[PDB]
RNA sequence: ACCGGGAAGGGGCGUGCCCGCCCGUCGAACGGGGAGCCGGCGGAGACUCCGGCAGGCGCGGGCGGAGACGCGCCC
RNA sequence: GGGGGGCCCGGGGGCGGACCGCGCGUCCCCGGCCGCCCCUGAAAAGCCGGGGGGCCCGCGCGCCGUACCGACCGC
RNA sequence: GAAAAGGAGUGGCUCUGACGGGGUCAGAACUGGAACGGACGCGGGGAUCCCGACUGUUUACUAGAAACACAGCGU
């Protein structure tokens, strides 16, 4: 009835070197040769356990890639943001650009980490017990 | 044994990893005799005359021909 | 051209061994080279791999059957008889 | 039933004639996700871990799922080819009304 | 005379059973904690060829109840069994080919195989290829469950004896002929060291009771009774009747 | 001529790892050289195929970069098995919650 | 002398904690096994000596790719 | 299928180490298939990967066998 | 059964045709005591009767068989 992968989307990256991690889509780009492709934000690594007894511990690692959609297998939650407002082709061979575009990208899943804000999006996916 | 490239050849040199160079004359061949392995390098006498200049005071040099 | 009249696959005998054997071996033999149907790849290409194991040569999928054919007629009937009375335990 | 299926049949052969349809599992999805397919039919041998996959992008897309009542060879005879079909997706009904489903 | 064929193979020696690279022991699962209030799952690995056995084996991995990591069974292969299949096995399962499930908690005219004769033993009748077991009738008051074993007689046992439903895979084994001796050479050299046989008549008399004469005969009759000694309990044992005929119902 | 050898091993039995072939030496001589047994290289553990990516030496001669592959299961699983897992634990997840 | 599991059966460290069900440095100069090639010399030895060229095991002074894939340790 | 790619491959080439072509076979090893079994064709030391959690230059390599022979057993 | 039984040809030299550089296969003229698988290597055949179905095993050193075993059949 309706298109689905639309910007803001979840989807679980299934090939490559984050396959099972979780990742937003920035944007949907348009469908030509070499098939279809979406600007996608997502994280690399989640922070770990912090006791009472902790900078190093507590950081995000986020990448930001063009990704096959026959990659992606996307799913019911969301999540609004903004980062369209600095990512159309500064990702794009813009090398100078695409390393700094990953350090405002830490900075804000830091920031929403810490409001307890999206639990689903910044858990885990268990595999293969 | 392996084969370098002449950049490469004066390097070892210049951090003393040269024990003794032999110089042979056939095109010019320049065996240098590291601790790990034997490096050789070909080249014409109009060039091989350069690098033995720039060769290092501190390594053996001996000649060859016949 | 058909090269034998009657004996089939048990020609590789010879004059040995008597009718009534040969006659059976006709039958055991046929049916343990033959090609079974994939309950799961829905294709012709289960051969036997040993006596009870056979495999799909596309699913790779392995199955547990009768000795020289992939289902016995007993099996059949018990299948058929476990599943009615599964079915009429639901209330 | 008889007269369910002798629906079900009429309306298969209809869009293979007049309207635009697929055969196999990775068209499938291509389309679903972009909201090109009206139906999708399946088999009932269909792999269990693909099945799930094809109903969790349906009810997203909102995309009517429904199974035929034959194995994947049944389909490929419904719809007159002579391979195994595990999933035939409809883009234009043509003259099919696709009311039987 | 001497000891005679059947009194040297009680010795072992070259009389053992031939074991090196068979598979292990074949067993239901042990039945523990979760298995009496519920239900246990596993799934099938492989499906794998015993040497000496016509049936085949499974082997299936479980949880580790206990601790953390996984569980491997043995289990003695029911027909149509599938890698990649799930079973489950206790007082919860359902009713499909492959689960492992009391006898009492199942109903009269299913086919079950590999059952126990007393609970938690952990399975011994109806393992041969092509075997089944049936259930005829249960008996609440005193908890006992009839059983028709695959030689026709009927038995009672425990209604907590474990059974797994279907039939033993690999049926129809024995009606291939062998047609030589060389067959019949490959067979047994998987198992004991019992063949070829020599018969008793073809022997001297220091070698068997059957053994001398002029002419190849037994002599007397070849009914002996139940209590004859060691080296004299040859031929038919306690015959209730001999010959060919028919009119058995 | 006469090209014939002796043998080179403690004893000739000639089993599986004592296989020679033959070549000529600078001084004009034919001489003996032992042909290893290849090892295997790793198999995927759900299907049983040969993982790639890795050569086909022991990994006590390779470098800790060479013996990986850069994918989390990267030298367990086959490439497919990994993400039929990751399909199979995202969707159990929709289905034991929230029907 | 012959036969045998039903026994309070040992380790990591660093105190002090923590982990733990129960044999064999017996049995293959053909099975498994970290790594050797050429030239030369002697009356009798050489894959072992000498010269040359190597190999093995030890000891001390987070990035790229659309993707298939590419480029310190302990339990 | 076609177009463009990745990985394995006891091998070959070029440069190092340091005369030129063309053929039928033979032996040895390797490859992908296919056939066969009421027969389905060892184990372990050792070495490595994964998931989860906690965190260049020097020196050396001990012990035992190693000659010769169908010179062996049949007085 | 069957190489059933039975027949014919076969050297040397000069040539021709067929197969995509390579041997083979097919054919012809001429010629020699009326010879040609010229040494070497290499089934004699047929009509029947008795016994055991068959391949296999045995009295090392006077017995290799009709004896034992065997698949099949039955208790
Ligand atoms: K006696
Ligand atoms: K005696
Ligand atoms: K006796
Ligand atoms: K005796
Ligand atoms: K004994
Ligand atoms: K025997
Ligand atoms: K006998
Ligand atoms: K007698
Ligand atoms: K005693
Ligand atoms: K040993
Ligand atoms: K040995
Ligand atoms: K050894
Ligand atoms: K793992
Ligand atoms: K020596
Ligand atoms: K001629
Ligand atoms: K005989
Ligand atoms: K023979
Ligand atoms: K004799
Ligand atoms: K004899
Ligand atoms: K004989
Ligand atoms: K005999
Ligand atoms: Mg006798
Ligand atoms: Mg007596
Ligand atoms: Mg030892
Ligand atoms: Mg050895
Ligand atoms: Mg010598
Ligand atoms: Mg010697
Ligand atoms: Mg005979
Ligand atoms: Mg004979
Ligand atoms: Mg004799
Ligand atoms: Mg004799």
């Amino acid at each position: 009835s309706q298109p689905i992968i639309k910007p803001g989307l979840v989807c679980i990256v299934l090939q490559g070197r984050h396959a099972g991690k979780k990742a937003v889509i920035v944007e949907a780009l348009p469908h030509n040769e070499r098939g279809s492709y979406a600007i996608v934000a997502g994280i690399a690594a989640l922070p770990r356990r912090i006791t009472n007894s902790a900078v190093c511990r507590g950081r995000v690692r986020s990448f930001v890639k063009c990704m096959n959609v026959n990659h992606l297998m996307p799913t019911s939650c969301r999540l609004e943001n903004n980062y369209k407002d600095f990512i159309s082709t500064q990702t794009v061979a813009d090398v100078t650009k695409r390393r700094e575009i990953i350090e405002t990208v830490n900075k804000d899943f830091q920031r929403r980490i810490l409001e307890h804000r999206d639990t689903w999006f910044f858990t885990k996916l268990p595999i293969d017990a | 044994p392996n084969t370098i490239t002449e950049e490469n050849l004066m390097k070892m040199i210049a951090d003393g990893r040269g024990k003794k160079l032999v110089v042979k004359s056939c095109k010019v061949k320049l065996k240098l005799r590291t601790a790990k392995y034997l490096y050789t390098l070909t080249v014409p006498n109009a060039d091989d005359a350069k690098s033995i200049v720039k060769g290092c005071k501190d390594k053996v040099e001996v000649q060859y021909v016949n | 051209a058909k090269r034998t009249k009657k004996v089939g696959l048990t020609g590789k005998y010879g004059t040995r061994y008597g009718r009534a054997a040969r006659k059976q071996l006709l039958k055991i033999e046929t049916s343990q080279k033959a090609k079974y149907t994939c309950p799961f790849c829905a294709k012709d290409k289960v051969r036997r791999t040993a006596c009870g194991i056979w495999t799909c040569r596309s699913c790779s999928k392995t199955m547990a059957g009768g000795a020289y054919s992939l289902h016995t007629e007993p099996a059949n009937a018990a299948r058929a008889t476990i599943r009615r009375l599964r079915l009429a335990r639901e209330d | 039933t008889k007269k369910a299926q002798d629906s079900i049949s009429l309306t298969l052969t209809l869009v293979v004639k007049s309207g635009k349809y697929t055969l196999g599992t990775d068209q499938a999805i291509r389309n679903i996700r972009d909201g090109k397919a009206q139906l999708v039919f399946m088999a009932n041998n269909c792999p269990p871990l693909v099945k799930s996959q094809v109903d969790y992008l349906c009810h997203l897309s909102k995309t009517p799922v429904r199974v035929f009542a034959g194995s994947s060879r049944e389909l490929g005879i419904a719809v007159g080819r002579q391979f195994n079909v595990s999933i035939m997706t409809i883009l234009e009904a043509g003259d099919a009304d696709l009311t039987s489903i | 005379g001497r000891r005679i064929r059947v009194q040297r193979k009680g010795a072992g020696s070259v009389f053992r059973a031939h074991v090196a690279r068979r598979l292990g022991a074949a067993k239901l699962r042990a039945n523990d904690f979760a298995e009496r209030t519920g239900s246990v799952r596993g799934v099938v690995k492989a499906i794998l060829h015993d040497r000496g056995r016509g049936a085949p084996l499974a082997r299936v991995q479980f949880p580790n109840m206990r601790g953390e990591g996984r569980v491997n069974e043995l289990f003695i292969a029911p027909e149509g069994m599938y890698t990649g299949q799930e079973v489950f096995s206790g007082n919860k399962a359902t009713l499909h080919i492959g689960n492992i499930l009391p006898v009492g908690n199942i109903p009269e005219g299913t086919y079950v195989c590999n059952v126990e004769e007393k609970p938690m033993d952990r399975g011994c009748l109806a393992r041969a290829s092509g075997t089944y077991c049936l259930v005829v009738a249960h008996n609440m008051e005193t908890n006992k469950t009839r059983i028709r074993l695959p030689s026709g007689q009927k038995k009672l046992i425990s209604s907590k004896a474990r059974a797994m439903i279907g039939l033993v895979a690999g049926g129809g084994r024995t009606d291939k002929p062998l047609l030589k001796a060389g067959n019949a050479y490959h067979k047994y050299k998987a198992k004991r060291n019992c063949w070829p046989v020599v018969r008793g008549v073809a022997m001297n008399p220091v070698d068997h009771p059957h053994g001398g004469g002029n002419h190849q005969h037994i002599g007397v009759s070849s009914c002996v009774p139940r209590n004859a000694v060691p080296g004299q309990k040859v031929g038919l044992i306690a015959a209730r009747r001999t010959g060919c005929s028919g009119g058995k119902r | 001529a006469d090209c014939r050898v002796t043998c080179r091993f403690h004893s000739t039995y000639r089993t599986r790892s004592k296989i020679v072939r033959y070549k000529r030496t600078p001084g004009n001589r034919l001489t003996s050289l032992r042909v290893k047994k290849l090892p295997n290289a790793p198999h995927c553990a759900e299907t049983g195929k040969q993982i790639h990516g890795i050569p086909r030496v022991i990994p006590q001669h390779l470098t800790r970069q060479q013996r990986k592959v850069s994918r989390p299961y990267g030298g367990k699983l086959c490439g497919s098995a990994l993400r039929a897992h990751i399909l199979e634990s995202f969707l159990n997840e929709e289905n034991q919650a929230l029907r």
